[PDB]
């Protein structure tokens, strides 16, 4: 018995084109969904049907596995996975000292799909050279990458691990697509004996990474620390703190700008007053400390930007309302595609963790150069939300380390 | 024949009644036709009459060279049919193909009519043949094949064709066939018997489903296929004493087809010329540079070029070579220098930009056509130097990846043209500049301030905050010796110039970039404005 899925008043399904596969991909996906659909869980289908989401292959491991993108689904099934059905996102799952990430998606496949949903995930294994007609597909089951599909199974998931979480009662499990998060406080050791009991639940039911969110700490904007001043190190620093005075309330720099005063050659040392020695220190406890008067508002997107700083390493923020930033990192080490890829699918899970939300990424790349390639890197399950930027060059060096 | 292949269920739109459109009263001659027409439609199954019940209608006319053709008119249908899954994605291009021996193609005749149409659907096919003078009732009919012009009916085909043929693709994987509309091309590796051996199994197996049923040269696409080459079919450039926009739109169309094959054809200059909002029928004088280039595009085309086809054995090899003014030339081959295919990149992907973003963004765009063409990325020989681009690439703010490539000496080669100094130039003059424009006179005033007490204010007209701050920057690169500090307020300034720019649509940009190139070292920083930051404030009141 299927759980009917509506899509929101008056919008229409995916129709969204295929982007080009590799020869190796199109061959692994031909494979994958060979063998999906003899066990039934996708069928053929025909012209009918106009409705499109694109598909990839990745390797997380030694094996090609499918990922289908669909963001523009989810979109248009936002009403039915959000708020008729949503999982709750536990607020202790940040503050836990252990978190494993699970895939259970392969549990989506026991379910069947509203037969008159079943349309709009349809999608296409292309051709090279367009040289044969694309082979089209739709899901019969519950479909991994599909947010209706937590939201579906979710009965069925806390059935599941209603014995596990009796037993073990300061354990957070929290489900988020196709992965469930496990949070205990225990030492490592102890942890994982716990994660692996919870694989033996699963596995009763056809249902076969470590993070340390405590240890998630802030990147604060740095001052530099100095024994002369140059006018170019001081006007370099008044910049840094007059945008930095744009998210912490309370950052002082007339002090040091008298520092400079005529127009003085940028390579002069100029004394420092200890006025100025003053404020350098009354700001670097303002930087060290989280911002004042920034909240997370649960009805609003998260955004990400993302500054290439040179060397294999890259600054993040995530925020709602641009300069109130809920959360500022770095991320460190080759490709920068690929270092890159890391990065959105490290904020991407830390935002998970944290907000039970994936944040929209503007990317500091060319559109075409990340479509090429991101596939070549990518390992999770879901695909966040992106748009492409030029990064202001002054932000670069404002989140600098 | 009508295929017995199970038909495609067809519905409206949500929401939607099928058509009621009225029919316009006809000529007699033309209702005669169309009765001679249905007559013989209706015979072979392709239509049948039915009674008054069915409220929906399409109009039909007719038209005729001396026989008649029957024209139903689908807008209203179409209009209320459901979308269908796109009948194809792309065309294959000639460089993905594989050599073939042995070519035959076949075409099918009655091609839409030989597939039935979803018997629950052919309710709303409906039309009516008028009384002469409209006075009785007329004869109604509808489809129970696909009929042509309805938009469904591309899509239908093709999935049908394809159902058709996909057993005897299977038990024939070495055959490869081609479904476009109509036509059926069959290609095989076998022996001209023993191929034409296997034609026939096929023609035996389309008439077991209905379907009823050449020569080296096949004139294709815009191609002409041979089957160990391909070209594009014959280019010939018009040899005309005047041009006129129509004329000039043409070539540049002929000839941008023409460079898949033919390397190094260059347009920009016969662009230039359709730029304006002149009428097609005006005629242009082409200029001394566009008149150049038609030259070399003439000699080009001289003698034939031919391209080979693809050994999916063998890696593929991009060259690229620049051709100046933003104009990229790149040619695909696997043995060298056998073409497989070429092409051009000469966008503009920006206001500012320089060789090596350039270079990286042709990169991209052949990488892509290569993974649509032939499923993988080419090795690539590119005119720069491997230092000139990890130079380039880890300074640089966006993040990039080219895949495997290697240094080819094809000049010109791709430099940077000047870079900027990391930390401030000691014993250079340092310069704080700006500028400023007041936004409802559009006046403006750019300046600067010396840490040697030299000053000067210059005044603009026609101008805004963006131009001032760049006009206060070229001063300061004109009055100052080969080693200079400046200091704007500007980020739109600083994040050009930061760009390393080589290039730009801004003629001042295009003064700045050439300053920085005779300069040896220049040191450019940025202050916030009104935060009273020393010089800054100076050159904010000189302004
Ligand atoms: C067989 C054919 C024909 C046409 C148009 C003909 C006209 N007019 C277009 C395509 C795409 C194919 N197709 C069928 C689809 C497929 O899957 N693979 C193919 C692989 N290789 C070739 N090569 C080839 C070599 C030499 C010649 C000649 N002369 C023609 C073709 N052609 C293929």
């Amino acid at each position: 018995e299927t759980v009917p899925v509506k899509l929101k008043p008056g919008m229409d399904g995916p129709k969204v084109k295929q982007w080009p596969l590799t020869e190796e991909k199109i061959k692994a996906l031909v494979e994958i969904c060979t063998e999906m659909e003899k066990e039934g869980k996708i069928s053929k289908i025909g012209p009918e049907n106009p409705y499109n989401t694109p598909v990839f292959a990745i390797k997380k491991s030694t094996k090609w596995r499918k990922l289908v993108d669909f963001r523009e689904l989810n979109k248009r099934t936002q009403d039915f996975w959000e708020v008729q059905l949503g999982i709750p996102h536990p607020a202790g799952l940040k503050k836990k000292k252990s978190v494993t990430v699970l895939d259970v998606g392969d549990a989506y496949f026991s379910v069947p799909l509203d037969e008159d949903f079943r349309k709009y995930t349809a999608f296409t294994i292309p051709s090279i050279n367009n040289e044969t007609p694309g082979i089209r597909y739709q899901y019969n089951v519950l479909p991994q990458g599909w947010k209706g599909s937590p939201a579906i199974f979710q009965s069925s998931m806390t059935k599941i691990l209603e014995p596990f979480r009796k037993q073990n009662p300061d354990i957070v499990i929290y489900q988020y697509m196709d992965d469930l998060y496990v949070g205990s406080d225990l030492e490592i050791g102890q942890h994982r004996t716990k994660i692996e009991e919870l694989r033996q639940h699963l596995l009763r039911w056809g249902l076969t990474y470590e993070l340390h969110p405590d240890k998630w700490t802030v990147q604060p904007i740095v001052l530099p620390e100095k024994d002369s001043w140059t006018v170019n190190d001081i006007q370099k620093l008044v910049g840094k703190l007059n945008w930095a005075s744009q998210i912490y309330p309370g950052i002082k720099v007339r002090q040091l700008c008298k520092l400079l005063r005529g127009t003085k050659a940028l390579t002069e040392v100029i004394p420092l007053t200890e006025e100025a020695e003053l404020e350098l220190a009354e700001n670097r406890e303002i930087l060290k400390e989280p911002v004042h008067g920034v909240y997370y508002d649960p009805s609003k997107d998260l955004i990400a930007e993302i500054q290439k700083q040179g060397q294999g390493q890259w600054t993040y923020q995530i925020y709602q309302e641009p300069f109130k930033n809920l959360k500022t990192g770095k991320y460190a080490r080759t490709n920068d595609v690929k270092q890159l890829t890391e990065a959105v699918q490290k904020i991407t899970t830390e935002s998970i963790v944290i907000w039970g939300k994936t944040p929209k990424f503007k990317l500091p790349i060319q559109k075409e150069t990340w479509e090429t390639w991101w596939t070549e890197y990518w390992q999770a399950t879901w695909i966040p939300e992106w748009e492409f930027v030029n990064t202001p060059p002054l932000v670069k060096l404002w989140y600098q380390l | 024949p009508i295929s017995p292949i199970e038909t495609v269920p067809v519905k409206l739109k949500p929401g939607m009644d099928g058509p009621k459109v009225k029919q316009w009263p006809l000529t007699e001659e033309k209702i005669k036709a169309l009765v001679e027409i249905c007559t013989e439609m209706e015979k072979e199954g392709k239509i049948s009459k039915i009674g008054p019940e069915n409220p929906y209608n399409t109009p039909v006319f007719a038209i005729k060279s001396t026989k008649w053709r029957k024209l139903v008119d689908f807008r209203e249908l179409n209009k209320r049919t459901q979308d269908f899954w796109e009948v194809q994605l792309g065309i294959p291009h000639p460089a993905g193909l594989k050599k073939k021996k042995s070519v035959t193609v076949l075409d099918v005749g009655d091609a839409y009519f030989s597939v039935p149409l979803d018997e629950d659907f052919r309710k709303y096919t409906a039309f009516t043949i008028p009384s002469i003078n409209n006075e009785t009732p007329g004869i109604r009919y509808q489809y129970n094949v696909l009929p042509q012009g309805w938009k469904g009916s591309p899509a239908i085909f093709q999935s049908s064709m394809t159902k058709i043929l996909e057993p005897f693709r299977k038990q024939n994987p070495d055959i490869v066939i081609y479904q476009y509309m109509d036509d059926l091309y069959v290609g095989s590796d076998l022996e001209i018997g023993q191929h034409r051996t296997k034609i026939e199994e096929l023609r035996q197996h389309l008439l077991r489903w209905g379907l009823t049923t050449k020569e080296p040269p096949f004139l294709w696409m815009g191609y002409e296929l041979h089957p160990d080459k391909w070209t594009v079919q014959p280019i010939v450039l018009p040899e005309k004493d005047s041009w006129t926009v129509n004329d000039i739109q043409k070539l540049v169309g002929k000839l941008n087809w023409a460079s898949q094959i033919y390397p190094g054809i260059k347009v920009r200059q016969l662009c230039k010329l359709l730029r304006g909002t002149k009428a097609l029928t005006e005629v242009i004088p082409l200029t001394e540079e566009a008149e150049l280039e038609l030259a070399e595009n003439r000699e080009i085309l001289k003698e034939p070029v031919h391209g080979v086809y693809y050994d999916p054995s063998k890696d593929l090899i991009a060259e690229i070579q620049k051709q100046g003014q933003g104009q990229w030339t790149y040619q695909i081959y696997q043995e060298p220098f056998k073409n497989l295919k070429t092409g051009k990149y000469a966008r503009m992907r920006g206001a500012h930009t320089n060789d090596v973003k350039q270079l990286t963004e042709a990169v991209q765009k052949i990488t892509t056509e290569s993974i649509v063409i032939w499923g993988k990325t080419p090795k690539f020989k590119l005119p720069i130097q491997k230092e000139t681009w990890e130079t380039w690439w880890t300074e640089y703010w966006q993040a990039t990846w080219i895949p495997e490539w290697e240094f080819v000496n094809t000049p010109p080669l791709v430099k940077l043209w000047y870079q900027l100094e990391k930390e401030p130039i000691v014993g250079a003059e340092t310069f704080y500049v700006d500028g400023a424009a007041n936004r409802e006179t559009k006046l403006g005033k750019a300046g600067y301030v010396t840490n040697r007490g030299r000053q000067k204010v210059v005044t603009l007209t026609d101008t805004t905050n963006q131009k001032t701050e760049l006009q206060a920057i070229y001063l300061a690169l004109q009055d100052s010796g080969l080693e200079v500090n400046i200091v704007t307020d500007s980020q739109y300034a600083l994040g050009i110039i930061q760009a390393q720019p080589d290039q730009s649509e801004s003629e001042l940009v295009n003064q700045i970039i050439e300053q920085l190139i005779k300069k040896e070292k220049v040191y450019l920083a940025w202050v916030p404005a009104h935060k009273g930051i020393g010089g800054n404030e100076q050159v904010d009141k000189l302004v």
